[PDB]
């Protein structure tokens, strides 16, 4: 993004317009830090392949260099996203990241290959230029192979209103498939939904199983839950059940994929939609 | 005495209506100067103005941030132009350095041998100057609120506590004046939701006013809808888009103009695009009054 606002989709690509610097002296957390003579990059990106081999490093690893890498974006957030909420996904970092937000540092994370992410709402600026900055520290030696360095998967924000489905907030079980096979199959849900607002929510899902691209008019199941009250700052694992209609199998030769959706309704209105 | 027959209605969900008929408030705020004649109120003038505001669509003026001169109540009272007479800028404290605005004279008292008439001289200048535009225009069909200040907390020094009481004091004063229209103001601070605002909102609401905000964006009106069920709103100022006329080589904001292009505006504001999409949206917002429908000195 260059600017964040209404209506991006819930989950959306934040990869472009960076900026990069190789340097293990420099401290640029700070907004107001000059980074005007940094090279532009779009993610994903690895910033050990572009550095020469040498001999000092380890045939394990291709003799390339790890290092510390800077990264840094500036983006606008409209005043139209005021009371949403806001975070940011990585896919994968290596390694060691550090992450600060419009100058508050947020947290870290080690490993480089696995996926983590940052709330971003609590020190937003909204109708403002905001910077969101990721110091990389691939310290080597830390692989038997070649690891690479710097933010190598998608990036993406994922805008929510204050009610909403968590994140990775849904799970699915099918127990008896092998038997119910052809007739109606019993889906089994659980779904993590947070109420992040200063009232009571009254809360129904209302969810859809349908096959992949795909419109909802072509659902083999859905279900509305019983309403239940998920109170200010709470959240609530929420069980549901889907009957399916005979799906048709997931295989080698014929993988068939659905979408499940899941709207948040508070009232009569829907607030979210997880899919 | 000049007279003509309606009734109006501010609706929290729906908006306003004119004699049972919904109607958006498709309106700009108007300074009183006739441009290369300076101040001076020729009635010609004023009437072309609002002959060419008519022609634009526009069917209601917020005189921002004062009386009118009666020739414009005139005008709209035979033209069919629905008026926000506002009464004041700032109260009892003055706004940008302005030693000698009116912010000096709001709360001070009257002479007793001072035999200027017009409005009631048994409080302060503020409560005489009140009732006396109300006096000369409680009768035009046209006029349908008073306002009774724009951005009062804004550009002012110090504590901002004893703005509450004043706001209600001024409300007390008009609806004792005339129970027929409803009381109104421009506050700026609605979309930083001060507590004084709040306060003062709901004491606007509670004596059968309406809320005027200044610069809010859709995602502002709608927290306010959900924060304030009971007020019925409207965007007293919108947008404040900046333009020259006739400018092409740029379409963003060396020769001491700005593009043509609605893709300027104040950092507080919005593109004209933008402010009539957020309030056509929205039944709940009454209207608009653009900053502003002509370019002033
Ligand atoms: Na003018």
């Amino acid at each position: 993004s260059s600017a964040v606002d209404s209506k991006q989709n819930r989950t959306s690509d934040f990869d472009a317009n960076w900026k990069f610097m190789l340097s293990d002296s420099v401290q640029a957390q700070d907004p107001a830090f000059d980074d005007s003579a940094w090279q532009q990059v779009d993610l994903p990106h690895d910033y050990s392949i572009t550095q020469k081999y040498s001999q000092s490093n380890e045939a394990e690893s291709a003799y390339l260099p790890g290092g510390t890498g800077w990264y840094r974006k500036s983006f606008t957030i409209d005043r139209d996203l005021a009371g949403k909420r806001i975070a940011i996904n990585f896919d994968g970092v290596y390694m060691n990241a550090t992450v600060w937000f419009n100058g508050v540092k947020l947290g870290t994370h080690p490993y480089g290959y696995s996926p983590f992410s940052f709330d971003l709402t609590g020190n937003a600026k909204f109708g403002g230029e905001n910077t969101i900055v990721v110091k990389v520290e691939n310290r080597l030696p830390s692989s038997r192979w070649y690891s690479g360095s710097g933010i190598y998967r998608d990036v993406t924000l994922t805008v929510t209103d204050g009610v909403h489905v968590g994140n990775n907030g849904v799970a699915i079980k099918t127990p008896s498939l092998a038997t119910q096979n052809g007739g109606n199959v019993t889906m089994n849900l659980t779904t993590k939904v947070a109420n992040d607002t200063e009232a009571a929510a009254n809360i129904t899902l209302k969810q859809t199983v349908f096959p992949k691209g795909g419109k909802t008019d072509a659902a083999i199941g859905t279900v509305t839950t019983a309403s239940k009250s998920i109170a200010a700052g709470a959240s609530a694992d929420v069980t549901s059940t889907i009957t399916a209609a005979s799906p048709k199998l997931w295989s080698i030769k014929n993988p068939n994929l659905y979408t499940v959706r899941t709207e948040v309704l508070n009232g009569d209105t829907v607030l979210d939609t997880y899919d | 005495t000049e007279y003509g027959f309606r009734w109006t209605g501010f609706d929290a969900t729906s908006g306003f209506s004119l004699n049972g008929e919904k109607v958006k408030l498709k309106g700009v705020s108007m300074h009183h100067d006739q441009g290369s004649l300076g101040a001076v109120a020729n009635r010609r003038a004023i009437e072309r103005q609002v002959e060419i505001l008519q022609k634009m669509g526009v069917n209601s003026i917020r005189t921002t941030h004062n009386p009118a001169a009666k020739a414009l109540i005139d005008v709209c009272n035979e033209k069919g132009v629905l008026v926000v007479e506002e009464v004041f800028d700032m109260w009892n404290r003055s706004k940008n350095g302005n030693t000698e605005d009116y912010g000096k004279w709001f709360g001070q008292t009257i002479a007793g041998d001072n035999a200027v008439l017009g409005g009631d001289k048994d409080e302060t200048w503020a409560k005489f100057d009140l009732t006396s535009t109300i006096n000369r225009d409680r009768n035009a069909p046209s006029v349908i609120m008073w306002s009774l200040g724009n951005e009062m907390m804004e550009g002012i020094s110090g504590s901002v506590s004893d703005f509450p009481a004043t706001s209600a004091k001024l409300v007390a004063w008009t609806k004792a004046a005339d129970s027929t229209r409803p009381m109104t103001y421009g506050d700026n601070k609605i979309k930083a939701n001060w507590n004084e605002s709040n306060t003062m909102g709901d004491n606007l609401t509670a004596n059968g006013g309406v809320v005027g905000t200044n610069y809010s964006d859709g995602a502002n009106y709608d927290k306010i809808r959900t924060t304030h069920p009971s007020w019925a709103i409207y965007g007293s100022e919108t947008a404040s888009a900046i333009n020259s006329r006739g400018i092409y080589n740029r379409t963003t904001g060396s020769d001491k103009q700005l593009t043509s292009y609605d893709n300027s505006a104040v950092g507080w504001g919005a593109v004209a695009s933008s402010a009539w999409y957020d309030v056509v949206q929205r039944d709940f917002v009454a209207g608009t009054y653009v900053w502003t429908g002509f370019d002033y000195l």
